[PDB]
């Protein structure tokens, strides 16, 4: 009777609910307001996923949240949480999902190609600067510094590339390090080293 | 003695720096503001003097064969965009005719 | 002592120098700022454009430097431009678009 | 059966808040499984259709879960989305290159940007379409990039604002604005001040100087 | 009815548009050029268009037969 079409209509709203899940972001309602959860991907690969505790009541404020201290939540907050919240969490969610795919490169440069690296490579909390020097199968070492002036982008902002303990003797370490800087510019951290490896 | 001394006097530099930043960022943006408001200011006038000054010679002549520059050819083609894309906005169109008619 | 005292001796001397050329400059500014909005009005909450548009290069340099022979297609482009069938056209299609738009 | 009612109503009214929250509705969605083991492999396909206030879409794609002992990997195998044929040339662009590069949030965030900036060219085109009607010439519609200016009393000059919307390599969007002007060498010849071709510069410059709504009001009142 | 004149005029008017369309051969020199089709929106490109008059022609008729012709506020004025 009526007790099925009840039920269908509850297991395709579950589905829909679902369904949302998987857009990236999805809130559900409770008794202070409003919980949002917050997922990071990169180049489809799915990583861990955050919550963020509001309240309706005015003025809008802030319960309790899990991002990481280091992100500057609090200036964002403050300049738009009282208008345009959607705008706020698409913000929020370009900074996460920068920060992950940053997070993301470095790690996979540390755990996959461990043998061309000499020593652990310089990171930093925000994983925004990156320095590491590196040699690869003659011998041609190079030590390579990345910037990230940027908070928004995986790519980096500026790179430079030097050539230490030798001195330049012929055009071929030229051209290697203007095509290591052009690749650091362009295309990212492990797609040239998994392309040069070979 | 002077270790308090040592202190005392980082402690003003330190204080003292970020004023100095804050009227540097403030003074080269207001110059540069003023000089831009003055530049459009002068343009909007000389445009606004061009049209009242020339308003009278097209009516002098309504319907002289005049011809454009160089300059009006990209304005000429972008009216020509919609002579090129007709046919494709009529597509659009019927597809809202078919918006129409779901009824 | 000596020398950090007078680097900020030196630092409080600039600011002072600094704060004096702001304040002239905002006194100065005045009146400009009053006198560019004489003849026009002085000033819907659109945001502002960010300065990356400002910066951005423009359409009519990029369209001239684009595409060659300008003389060789106005030659033809302002007899189009004269013709009417393509301006009756135009008008059939503004008065289905301005009938579209006022259901 | 009051109670089922009740939850019924509160789950649809908390769907049409989240919908009209986030800014997406969502058609029918359908998911199929299929388990090939060897260490787990799932490969589940799904396909859902929806609309965001303005556009539809209809998109399938298919991941392969590996579940091992200490990792879950999820990666997107294949996606693929229609829209529906409209005249945004940028738009099948962007979707084909969402489509090479394989990722979905970034396309929907880009999306709802377009979609925003779109609305606001929109209202703003079609607000001063009604404020001084006697002065604008809306030659291809509020729905377009075109706006046409041009006095009744001379037919001959007439100049166009060309707004566009433009999405980079990275996924982000951002507006352009520009003039043409369609001016007789008339103007040329009695004019020895050349004041018009530094019109694009000037323009862009007044445009970040006070507004962009202020510019246009000013522009057509120097013409009135 | 002037919608019937109207179509019929622009029917007899496609032959020429289309006759002064191929008269030059530089805009069909510029088309499959990315580089304006970009700039312009679209595309340059007007081979197809008698399917389409011929197409519209049917509709627009059977048209005529049928004559179809801040936060706080924003987020309370959905909960009622």
């Amino acid at each position: 009777n009526e007790q099925e079409a009840l039920e269908e209509k509850l297991e395709n709203v579950k589905a829909i609910l679902q369904a949302y899940h998987f857009t990236g972001l999805s809130g559900k309602l409770t008794s202070r307001g409003v919980c949002v959860c917050i997922s990071t991907a990169f180049e489809g690969n799915l990583l861990d996923s955050y919550f963020v505790d509001l309240v309706i009541q005015k003025p809008l404020r802030i319960h309790h949240h899990s991002v990481p201290v280091f992100i500057p939540l609090e200036e964002i907050a403050a300049k738009y949480l009282q208008t345009n919240i959607q705008h706020f969490l698409f913000s929020l969610c370009e900074y996460l999902n920068a920060y992950s795919g940053r997070k993301y490169q470095a790690d996979r440069l540390q755990s996959d190609f461990a043998a061309l690296l000499t020593g652990p490579l310089q990171r930093n909390p925000l994983c925004n600067l990156l320095s590491f020097t590196y040699k690869l199968d003659q011998s041609f070492p190079f030590c390579a510094r990345l910037l990230y002036k940027d908070l928004t982008a995986t790519l980096p902002t500026d790179v430079t590339v030097t050539c230490q303990g030798v001195e330049v003797l012929s055009t071929s370490w030229e051209e290697q390090r203007a095509s290591h800087e052009t690749l650091f510019c362009t295309k990212p951290l492990h797609q040239v080293f998994a392309s040069f490896t070979r | 003695k002077k270790r308090q001394r040592m202190i005392e006097v980082q402690d003003e530099l330190l204080r003292l720096e970020p004023q100095l930043k804050q009227l540097q960022t403030k003074y080269d943006e207001l110059k540069e503001r003023k000089s831009s408001l003055r530049n459009a200011a002068y343009f909007l006038s000389n445009l606004k003097q061009l049209y009242q000054d020339y308003s009278d010679v097209q009516a002098q002549e309504p319907n002289v064969k005049e011809t454009y520059d160089s300059s009006s050819l990209p304005a000429l083609l972008f009216k020509a965009r919609t002579l090129l894309g007709a046919e494709s906005h009529l597509r659009n169109i019927n597809h809202q005719l078919e918006k129409l008619l779901d009824q | 002592i000596d020398k950090m005292v007078e680097t900020t001796e030196l630092m409080t001397g600039n600011i002072q120098s600094l704060k004096n050329k702001i304040q002239i400059l905002a006194s100065e500014v005045e009146e400009e700022e009053e006198r560019v909005k004489q003849m026009h009005q002085i000033n819907l909450s659109l945001p502002e454009l960010s300065q990356k548009t400002l910066k951005a290069p423009t359409l009519q340099k990029e369209i001239l430097a684009l595409i060659p022979n300008q003389n060789a297609l106005l030659k033809d482009l302002d007899i189009l431009h004269n013709s009417s069938q393509m301006k009756s056209m135009s008008t059939f299609i503004e008065e289905a678009y301005k009938k579209l738009d006022a259901s | 059966s009051k109670d089922l009612k009740n939850q019924l109503g509160h789950l649809e009214s908390e769907l049409s808040f989240l919908s009209t929250l986030t800014g997406i509705n969502i058609r029918n969605h359908s998911k199929q499984t299929e388990d090939l083991t060897s260490i787990r492999k799932v490969l589940q396909r799904h396909r859902l259709s929806g609309n965001c206030h303005m556009v539809t879409f209809q998109l399938e794609f298919q991941i392969l879960e590996i579940q091992n002992k200490e990792r879950l990997s999820s990666a997107v195998t294949d996606l693929n989305i229609i829209m529906e044929p409209t005249e945004c040339s940028e738009l099948s662009e962007f979707v084909s290159r969402a489509e090479e590069r394989k990722d979905l949030f970034m396309f929907f965030r880009s999306l709802h940007f377009f979609v925003e900036w779109f609305e606001y060219r929109k209202r703003t085109f079609k607000h001063l379409k009604e404020k001084y009607p006697d002065a604008v010439y809306l030659s291809e519609g509020p729905s377009s990039c075109s706006m046409g200016i041009r006095s009744a009393s001379r037919p001959g000059f007439e100049l166009v604002i060309v707004w566009r919307i433009q999405i980079d390599e990275d996924g982000k969007v951002f507006p352009k604005l520009d003039l043409l002007t369609k001016v007789p060498q008339r103007a040329l010849e009695l004019d020895k001040n050349r004041a018009i071709e530094t019109a694009p510069l000037s323009f862009r410059t007044l445009v970040g100087l006070l507004g962009i709504e202020a510019a246009l009001e000013s522009l057509i009142k120097s013409l009135c | 009815d002037e919608f019937m004149m109207l179509l019929s005029k622009v029917e007899k008017l496609s032959e020429e548009i289309m006759e002064i369309m191929q008269n030059l051969s530089s805009i069909q020199a510029l088309e499959g050029s990315r580089e304006l089709e970009n700039l312009i929106g679209i595309s340059c490109a007007s081979h197809f268009l008698k399917r389409e008059m011929q197409k519209t022609k049917e509709l627009m008729t059977k048209v005529n037969k049928q004559k179809l012709f801040d936060s706080y506020e924003f987020l309370k004025a959905i909960l009622n």
